């Protein structure tokens, strides 16, 4: 049903006969089954549109004398078109004045003229209904629009009827229009459209997630005869491709910082000469040295570190003709200028190397789970449709769920045009407010000789227009939410903590708000006392808040487009209530009852502070941050390919090896400890010497688990048997 | 708006649960914005069609035992198709009896089968709405059908013109 | 909100004070916010339940004197529990009489006693509400139930809000572990759902899949073979089974199924599954020659699209001799277990306990009625079994890190629907409908035939036999309950003309009743074409304009798929449309009227023609070009496997690729599989050679192309083929 917002100008209430005419019009619209929303000020109308009241037509009266009004009109209409881009705007005006004002500027604002003191109400009403109909026909994107033109089997059982009514009949009802796998009809139009919006030559709509997308790209770009260059910080699905393809990998090792946060791969590591050295050194690639790698992958980090993708691409282009950026957490990048030059699909396509970009539409573009896109810029070593679609079909399903594909289609529409900028800006604006609020609280406590959580971001920023310098807390919000340089990681800066990071390489994503508990000194050694994050994460968990990322001192909160405005206040409120209980050392019986009930022997007659100190004490003694770096600074020796290692599983040359007997053994599956949450070992790599740092880091992780029950580390590729860490290994 | 004539057979009033099932169906149709005309005899239904009551679908119950009924059905459906030639005819019947009777003759009469003591009312209602929709799309002749898809406005500007406009109606100019 | 059906017995209307007491009760329930459905006869109540009126409690009055009533009660309650298995049944009765009748039989029917002329209405009401609450808590299956304990981003754009409101907020509210468990980890409610699915479907363990049977097939194959292994493949295999071959790089050998005169794929004969036969195939093939005598690590057999069911018990025992892993692709065939008419003709027979390791693959969305992409891998662990740790690595390989809960939930409820009584009742309903349709079609056929006229006949047995009586019936004349129950009415036996599989052994195959194939006239029983006929392509097109798109279409076969989603009596529409076609065919009504969309497109070809004229011209081409024989030529003898499908795919990656036109195909290796429709199974797979200059495979393609050119708008679909400049091309390897 159709919906009209009428805004009666404040400057014409003086003239009561105008309001009467508007009422006659409002009546005429209602008589044609149209919902009318009357509004009595530009401020009120601005506020209604500032909410997300979806209207199909805007009408407004307009005196056209005062300049305060002229502006108020520009603001209102400007606001409408931020997200309601093509809504028809009717001017309810005076014929003589409007006529005289008529110029290009006015016609950009106003779509249609209705002279309200001089025309029949029913005629204007009709014109509106017509304009609203044309707006509606033009609104929806290709695929979802086509789907607007049977769940019966479920209704026959009670449990099925309940399921049917819960999820709704239309979900099943979505099962001339074209096929996905054939890429025809509206499915084809949607992809051609997605490519336009996301700045690609062609796009592939995927229904098996970025896992399926990654596997698909890899399938098309390599065989077992090829060498490939891999970001060590890679998705499980990128290893999966290695196993299916059987290609010969070489890894690029990214930097870390003192808080345990994974930083970027430095340019030195991407140099042709460095990569050629790696290739000749590795056992898997030694025999294929000097061969041109057929594929290259780089990951925006989970923690929000963004590469200068322009420079990164130019470095990798020297070595490989195919460069793949896993931009899973980073689909929005293109649609806000703060990320300028730090994503794959920059500007307009036209032609360089062949570049792949991978988006998980569900993650941060806000869409149905399993929705993903493969975006391609065709260049040197390009794979055409016929060839690529064979790789696509390889990892697809013959009957895909339309509801997912449709969500991909509308997700494109949301980033297209003005909506994309407005949406991305909203989330940045919120993340900034939170960061700044967190920084101000930190100063308040700090200044008073007290502790608090501080946000991980720049210490000091600079306004270019003025030259003026601000502390983060004191900065203008408009500056932080706009100026890229407020987020670029520059050399000599303490905050980011990446030793010898080059200039104009990295950048912190504003919406990936990492927060730091006290305990880690700037020098890299632990402070006198501190608050371990594991304890905070648990308190947050009890209040229905589960952070994306957690190191020893880092807690990362993910700001998305799904976040409602102002909700970050709750994060602060909970973080403050934690601090209160920490300072008070309130008994665990009260604050964490679930834990004491489970393990009474360990957490008997204790308080929340007491545990914090005991945890922080273990941290000093066992020294896990250094052990982490030891295990990740130098990669384990790659004895066989991931494919060969997986094939051992198939042939049953497999053995569950306990932690103590891991040295010298080959891992059958990848091993990924959290933190840091990237692979320590991949399939076919050796755990190493008797005094190995990898096996070492595992021992400390296990030691933590035993000392602090209920706070156990998650580790993929590991089975805990009889209270002991085991890993599936190859049989010698 | 769509219109259904339901004819409850005189030979099945004896079985009260049939009438209840028909009522459940009539309800399901009404819920989908369909005008239902209930009729309690083949004689009454014949008389409604003998007038010129334009319906988009005929439904009827049917015992299929007495030959007096078999005839009454032939008369009713024969009557419908005299002027309402392609109206879809639903049999609200017994699965076992209808199945056994099924021959060419029956299928010329009955367009569709709905087993009323054995099927969800909403499903039958849905099937009817669907059949009525295809009937409607097939109904009108080429030109007039096309015409169903300045506008008499000039007349409204004078009182004598508005009177003329309202008398003859907007659609006349709209054409 | 809660719902109660009260059935006032017909035998107690005589006693008006009973009805008053029931009214007092109905009132008490309404006061506790309970929807009451009053019913005044067992017949009416039976009919309400015979529809699908979901209730949470049944109450009924009961005189307990007349035996007509005693039965009517048994029927009503029996009917309830068919699909509403655990709904609490309240007896609104007389204390003395009920008490005296109380035995085991009564207590199976009645769950609870309420003495209505002797007890406070509010107390009974309370007891009901309590019983309805326990029923509700017990109702839902593990995962979906757990999910009953955020789409906001979409609301910020108008196009997004429209999308959001259309699909509904709950679809998004189902997104995210944390207490509920993870799919990929197989923990919590996700684990409980799978453990439960295994119980229901008769497996040792089940794996819930969210990438379809394609993903399921690829996953199984990943766990069962390497490039060093030999594998035994049903030639009639899913595209996804080849995909596994390419990813694994294993060395295949194919089992060739039979066909019949209508072009329908029949079963792999036992002779083809014999160890000695398979060993000969292995030693003969270029791909496997070097690995001869090696024990194959994997074996796959496909229920056929057209409804041919194997005797899986016998088939398994034959394949067990050769391989320790046997995989039945039961994608179209998940229901099989839950109706005794399919007894012994599916993988997961009876209860699990231990033989060979057996895999079963279901596409839950196809015929179990569920969300698209829903699939199950069912496993019976035996010899050469793959344990959890090992298999989960293969599972994760072809999974997604964030799966859509709505799909997984649909898998969970689909299990619940087959579990217990509901499964039998649902499967029986669809069989019953398919039979009614088949019988109705057979009767019409005799009517026309007897009067010297033509019509469509159903593809099924000609004559059936009742075992209890010994009596013999023509299909049309048979009792419906016999056909919908007796398996032997569907078993393909030797010497029978109808099924048309030359030298098919006894007790091997069986026709699925719900896979209703229908035959247009034109093909003689002898295998040669009749004087005149009606080609199915023409009928399929007519059906298409009336919003009916058949699953399969050969030259004379049209297959209609009866499922659990089908409403009762809807087959009448199929007949009504088929009859209206015949009328227009006999009348030869101009194509301008009956098929306008076609004449507008290709006026030159279909000018001043009628529907019969085209039929004759199509049937004429059929006699002349003789495609049915050309089909058999191309499929009877397999093309030579020059390289592995993996090697062939790797040619695509390395760009050793060339789009070769139909006439230059001889002697070339296919880069991708080539699947023409009909028969709709691979003629060539990746890495196989098109063959001689006078090759039957390239031959069959030439005839398919010849048809396309002669009859525009009726072009054959062929996967693996790109039509360039009006000519058939296929991607090939570069020599």
């Amino acid at each position: 049903m159709m919906k009209v917002l009428i805004v009666e100008s404040e400057f014409l209430h003086q003239d009561t006969w105008v309001g009467n005419a508007v009422e006659r019009l409002a009546d005429a619209l209602s008589q044609q089954n149209v919902t009318v929303i009357k509004s009595t000020s530009f401020d009120d109308g601005y506020a209604i549109l500032s909410a997300n009241e979806a209207i199909d037509c805007l009408m407004f009266s307009y005196q056209m004398e005062q300049p305060d009004e002229h502006l108020s009109v520009r603001q209102l209409i400007g606001k409408l078109h931020e997200r309601q881009q093509n809504v028809p705007v009717f001017l309810l005006g005076d014929r003589e004045k409007a006529t005289a004002s008529l110029d290009r500027d006015l016609l950009e604002l106003v779509d249609e003229f209705a002279w309200i003191l001089e025309d029949t109400a029913d005629f204007i009403a009709g014109r509106a209904v017509a304009a609203m109909t044309r707006y509606r026909q033009q609104l929806l994107p290709p695929l979802f629009n086509a789907l607007m033109k049977g769940g019966v089997g479920f209704t026959k059982t009670p449990s099925g009827r309940f399921y049917h009514d819960y999820y709704g009949e239309n979900l099943f009802r979505s099962d001339t229009l074209g096929s996905l796998l054939d890429h025809t009809g509206a499915f084809g139009e949607s992809e051609k459209n997605a490519a336009r919006v996301f700045g690609a030559d062609r796009s592939w709509s995927v229904v098996v997630g970025t896992s399926g997308s990654n596997r698909t790209i890899m399938q098309a770009c390599m065989t077992d005869n090829d060498v490939v260059v891999l970001d060590r910080n890679c998705h499980k699905s990128i290893e999966q491709g290695l196993i299916l393809t059987g290609a010969k990998p070489v890894y690029m090792v990214p930097s870390r910082n003192r808080y345990g946060i994974i930083g970027p791969i430095y340019p030195q590591e991407m140099q042709p000469e460095t990569l050629q050295k790696k290739i000749s050194a590795s056992p898997l690639t030694k025999t294929k040295a000097g061969q041109k790698p057929s594929y290259s992958v780089v990951t925006c980090t989970y923690d929000g570190v963004c590469y200068n993708a322009k420079e990164a691409q130019d470095l990798l282009a020297k070595t490989s003709d195919r460069i793949h950026f896993d931009e899973a957490w980073y689909g929005y990048a293109r649609f806000n200028p703060i990320y300028c030059d730090h994503y794959a699909m920059r500007g307009e396509p036209g032609d360089g190397p062949t570049v792949f970009a991978t988006h998980s539409t569900h993650k941060l573009l806000n869409a149905l789970s399993q929705a993903s896109y493969i975006h391609v810029r065709e260049g040197r070593g390009a794979v055409n449709f016929s060839r690529f679609n064979q790789a696509y079909m390889m990892h697809a399903t013959t009957s895909p769920l339309y509801a997912i594909c449709a969500s991909n289609d509308v997700a494109v529409s949301m980033m297209d045009g003005n909506s994309g900028l407005s949406l991305t800006q909203e989330v940045i604006d919120e993340a900034v407010d939170f960061r700044q609020a967190m920084a101000r609280l930190y100063k308040e406590f700090t200044d008073e000789g007290d502790w608090f959580f501080k946000p991980w971001n720049k210490d000091v920023v600079t306004d270019p227009q003025t030259g003026k310098t601000y502390d983060f807390a004191d900065a203008p919000a408009k500056l932080l939410a706009t100026d890229q340089n407020c987020w670029v990681m520059r050399p000599g800066e303490t905050w980011h903590g990446f030793k010898d990071l080059p200039d104009n390489w990295s950048m912190l994503d504003p919406i990936k708000v990492s927060i730091l508990a006290p305990g880690m000194g700037d020098d890299g050694e632990l402070e006198a006392s501190g608050v371990p994050a594991a304890l905070v994460t648990a308190w947050l968990g009890r209040h229905g808040i589960v952070p994306t990322r957690t190191t020893d001192f880092q807690i990362m909160f993910l700001f998305s487009m799904g976040v409602t405005r102002g909700k970050w206040g709750t994060l602060i409120n909970t973080l403050c209530s934690f601090k209160h209980h920490y300072d008070a050392n309130t008994p665990l019986a009260q604050v964490m009852p679930e834990l004491v009930q489970d393990y009474p022997d360990t957490y008997a007659n204790m308080g929340i502070h007491d545990l914090g100190d005991k945890m922080f004490a273990w941290l000093r003694e066992n020294n896990p941050g250094a052990r982490l770096n030891a295990a990740y600074s130098t990669l384990p020796v790659a004895e066989i390919t991931p494919r060969d290692a997986y094939n051992a599983i198939v042939n049953n040359n497999i053995e569950m090896v306990a932690i103590e007997n891991l040295p010298g053994r080959i891992a059958a599956n990848s091993v990924i400890p959290y933190p840091p949450g990237i692979p320590m070992l991949l399939s076919g790599e050796n755990f190493g010497d008797e005094n190995s740092p990898q096996v070492g880091y595992l021992r400390s992780l296990q030691s933590w688990d035993h000392h602090f029950p209920g706070f156990e580390h998650e580790t993929e590729g590991t089975e805990i048997i009889d209270g002991v860490y085991h890993v599936m290994c190859v049989k010698a | 708006m769509m219109k259904v004539l339901i004819v409850e057979s005189e030979f099945l009033h004896q079985d009260t649960w049939v009438g209840n099932a028909v009522e459940r169906l009539a309800d399901a149709l009404s819920q989908q914005n369909v005008t239902v005309i209930k009729s309690t005899s083949f004689d009454d239904g014949y008389a409604i069609l003998s007038a010129n009551e334009a319906i988009d679908c005929l439904m009827f119950s049917y015992q299929m035992e007495q030959p007096d009924e078999h005839l009454s059905v032939r008369q009713l459906i024969g009557k419908l198709h005299e002027r309402q030639q392609n109206v879809p005819v639903f049999l609200l019947g017994d699965r076992e009896k209808a199945t056994a009777s099924l021959d060419r003759d029956l299928l010329e009469l009955v367009d569709e089968f709905a087993w009323i003591l054995e099927d969800t009312a909403d499903f039958i209602a849905g099937r009817a709405v669907a059949a009525m929709t295809r009937y409607r799309q097939q109904l009108l002749p080429p030109l007039f059908n096309a015409l169903m898809k300045q506008g008499g406005v000039g007349f409204t500007k004078t009182p004598s013109g508005r009177f003329y406009h309202d008398y003859y109606g907007e659609n006349l100019f709209r054409s």
